[PDB]
């Protein structure tokens, strides 16, 4: 999943674009998979329970 | 706002070319004459 990023791939990020958008980019793709994660857990969690 | 240091640096270019005076830019300014950190802080002055 994009998450709204111009690709799901942090190499191709990193190289098309210069750091003052690939920074905002990185961000968008690095909340979007924490996001992920944290909802997996929260999940596991429960199901744990 | 007080500032714990200062510095300043001044230089000479074309008009058009002050474009590339900016946080990780890259060209021929940027990249082989005069690179600022992708996080500077402070201010970027041209005139004619």
């Amino acid at each position: 999943s994009k998450f709204g990023a111009i690709s799901s791939v942090l190499n191709d990020i990193f190289s098309r674009l210069d750091p003052p958008e690939a920074e905002v980019q990185i961000d968008r793709l690095i909340t979007g998979r924490l996001q992920s994660l944290q909802t997996y857990v929260t999940q596991q969690l429960i199901r744990a329970a | 706002l007080c500032f714990t240091n200062v510095y300043a640096d001044s230089f000479v270019i074309r008009g058009d070319e002050v474009r590339q005076i900016a946080p990780g830019q890259t060209g021929n300014i940027a990249d082989y004459n005069y690179k600022l950190p992708d996080d500077f802080t402070g201010c970027v002055i041209a005139w004619n």
